[PDB]
RNA sequence: GGCGUCUGGGGGGAACGCGGGGAAGUGAAACAUCUCAGUACCCGUAGGAAGAGAAAACAAAAUGUGAUUCCGUGAGUAGUGG
RNA sequence: UUUGAAGAAUGAGCCUGCGAGUCAGGGACAUGUCGCGAGGUUAACCCGGGUGGGGUAGCCGCAGCGAAAGCGAGUCUGAAUAGGGCGUAUCCACACAAGAGUGUGUGGUGUAGUGGUGUGUUCUGGACCCGAAGCGGAGUGAUCUACCCAUGGCCAGGGUGAAG
RNA sequence: UCAAACUCCGUGAUAGCUGGUUCUCCCCGAAAUGCAUUUAGGUGCAGCGUCGCAUGUUUCUUGCCGGAGGUAGAGCUACUGG
RNA sequence: GGGGAUAAGCUCCGUGCGUCGAGAGGGAAACAGCCCAGAUCGCCGGCUAAGGCCCCUAAGCGUGUGCUAAGUGGAAAAGGAU
RNA sequence: UUGUGCGCCGAUAAUGUAGCGGGGCUCAAGCACACCGCCGAAGCCGCGGCAGCCAACGUGUUGGCUGGGUAGGGGAGCGUCC
RNA sequence: UCAACCAUAGACUCGGCGAAAUUGCACUACGAGUAAAGAUGCUCGUUACGCGCGGCAGGACGAAAAGACCCCGGGACCUUCA
RNA sequence: AGUUUAACUGGGGCGGUUGCCUCCUAAAAUGUAACGGAGGCGCCCAAAGGUUCCCUCAACCUGGACGGCAAUCAGGUGUUGAGUGUAAGUGCACAAGGGAGCUUGACUGCGAGACGGACAUGUCGAGCAGGGACGAAAGUCGGGACUAGUGAUCCGGCACCUCU
């Protein structure tokens, strides 16, 4: 049979044009009462995945 | 029958990071430090945590200004 | 941490004709709640908020 | 209810089917929700095949399709999910 | 197998024969090879004594950014051409700006993917081989032993001497 | 054979566990450390290995110049304490 | 360098220090980690290291000048002694 | 009375000498300082054969460097059956 | 104390039938020592003619049973205001 | 009836502990363990934040009504031995210590280049724009002298949006 995909890795990982892998960043949802805005501001956007986990993430996304 | 000690605090990686002579870009971090062990001089700025950084590119010179070790930046020669 | 009635209490700071809740955590054994306050809202500019919880 | 007469049924079968019941070890590096599986097994009835089947259906303003079933794709996608 | 075994750590009496990384699948990724080449290839199926011909439904590429509307070599955020993020195969040649690390506008050179197959790892399946204790479903078992029921039989011989 | 029999079936149950895993040569060639861990005998990533492509000496060694350190040592009417 | 009794073939850290692990051969009486030295195969060829030259054991009961009288050599303290 | 180099006593466990590896050694074969030679390894060299990386050249020759190896990665092959 | 004697079934000898668990090997000494820290197998020395029979039971870390005490992992069954 | 009931540990148990900050060990960069040695935190803050300006303490000597070892005062010596919101260190007299006036930057939209780096986390950040504070201006202000003061993801909740 086919190779089934990983839900989480599909919902928390996408791919751009040139094959990069992309994620979002952490400590953004709650407890913002005391987090300064610069700390709240480098956590926005997306970020390219590390090197070390690229392979693992390929194997999760594809099959 | 207990040793109530045992704790400790993980490091903070303090100290000099760009010594004498080197080439540094702008906004680069020369030293991380708690107090002003090293003070700013010329073309150098201070942080919040008493970190230092560069405001103008160039190269380092750890000199003193009235008994206090400073850090400076000098103009590189344009090619 | 929790939600106890802590000395450092209260929150919410709403705006007049400016809907951009700015937040701050403060005590409540002191008297005041009808003066001071200011900040920049959306589309608008430096104007005055309430501490309205 | 009793008596007489006439016709049926009764059980066996290797798998295949339809309706009903219906687990657990396993995986989750524990585990109860979940999964294994509505599988194994059990029941009642069949047939040479069965069941479903003629729209109280799809669709999207395209002037469209026109009973059902089984195969390929859509798709390991939209989604669902401690 | 161990840091370390000639080891007084395990295993083997000897011979002979048998005995453990396998298969599926247009599955995934990487890489060799072959056909085609900005195109590539068919599935079910039909016709075929055979391994062959057909079959455009589909899939992968050829433009992306953005949560989305949406826009488009630009787009998103934002009041902003003001910076940044992602993208615009890559290089090459000339310019203008700075050397806060190079950028921006032109010109040309022009983009290579896909389908078979082989190898390696891998996903789902018993998934390199052997090994439990023990969980569940349906049945077999009281001729042994535990207890009860129905019905029969057995307890030599000698002493003590209750009630009446 | 009983702190819950036996048999067939599920079932080739599962084991972070023990054992075992068969012909040859050529080249290179380790580790036993770090963070995390229901975790410490296991595993994930980094570390060290090789194969292929790319970048070409950027690695390493010696000499010379520039730089911060508060260790050995020594010192204390140069501070804190004896 | 810590813990320990400044004991352990103890335990825990450092180290462009080493070797063993994965590394044979020679010496150490025998002896994974010590010293030397890093094995492509052959030769009834030569020179050397560590170590050693009375016999066992191939090589010097070698040369020169002094000490040792204890079998020291070929275990050992506080302390004692013409 | 000082400092030295060798020495003495303190010295003391249970299968059998048994704290030179043994015989034995002071007519040193023991300690020290200098000197001379030598033996000694799979090290280096010497004569030959194979192999891998690179380089030079010519239609595969030569040369330099290299060749311990477990976990493991890669490469090239014998053999069995149909 | 304090053990002695006698008889039968065995045990020993002869004739016949004729197994067993166990087993890497083998023409399988002792000592002091070294070593994964208790050596038939190593070193250095001492002793010993080859092959058998009855007998003892110190060792071969003897045979048997993939420890039953401990620890880890998984189960089971039992309890309780989990 | 189905199942859970932790780990470390100089065997296990009993005890104690698990995260974060500071110091020594820690061996003159960074880093480095032990059931090694000493402490602390799970906060507070109309001001104890921002800005402009001004001043220097502690201690000792003396005088001095209650007043003494010390209270407030005056006069000298006093380079810094006090104090710094809270543990310790590094720093602070050039003051970051003490005091007074305005005051909300305890903002919004971003962010070159860098540190540290298994990974996710984490730390600073000049400079640009709107709109402001203070100040005569230069210029400083994106919380506190610095490092601790808190908890990923999922699932829900409140306000606003010209998204569906």
């Amino acid at each position: 049979p086919k190779a089934k995909t990983h839900s989480g890795a599909s919902k928390r990982f996408r791919r751009t044009g040139t094959g990069k892998i992309v994620r979002q960043k952490a400590n953004r949802r709650h407890l913002l009462e005391h987090k300064p805005t610069k700390r709240t501001r480098r956590l926005d956007g997306r970020t390219t995945v590390s090197a070390a986990d690229n392979s693992r993430i390929n194997k999760l996304l594809n099959g | 029958s207990s040793s109530r000690n045992g704790r400790d605090s993980a490091a903070q990686r303090l100290g000099v990071k760009r010594f004498g002579g080197q080439v540094v870009k702008a906004g680069e971090i020369l030293v991380r430090q708690r107090g002003t062990h090293f003070h700013p001089g010329v073309n150098v700025g201070r942080g919040g945590d008493d970190t230092l950084f560069a405001l103008a590119p160039g190269a380092v010179e750890f000199g003193a200004k009235r008994g206090r070790k400073t850090v400076n930046i000098v103009p590189v020669a344009r090619p | 941490a929790r939600n106890e009635i802590r000395p450092i209490v209260k929150l919410r700071s709403t705006a007049g004709t400016g809907y951009t809740y700015v937040t701050r955590k403060n005590r409540r054994n002191d008297p005041d709640r009808i003066v001071l306050r200011k900040y920049d809202p959306v589309l608008r500019r430096h104007v005055e908020f309430r501490e309205e919880r």
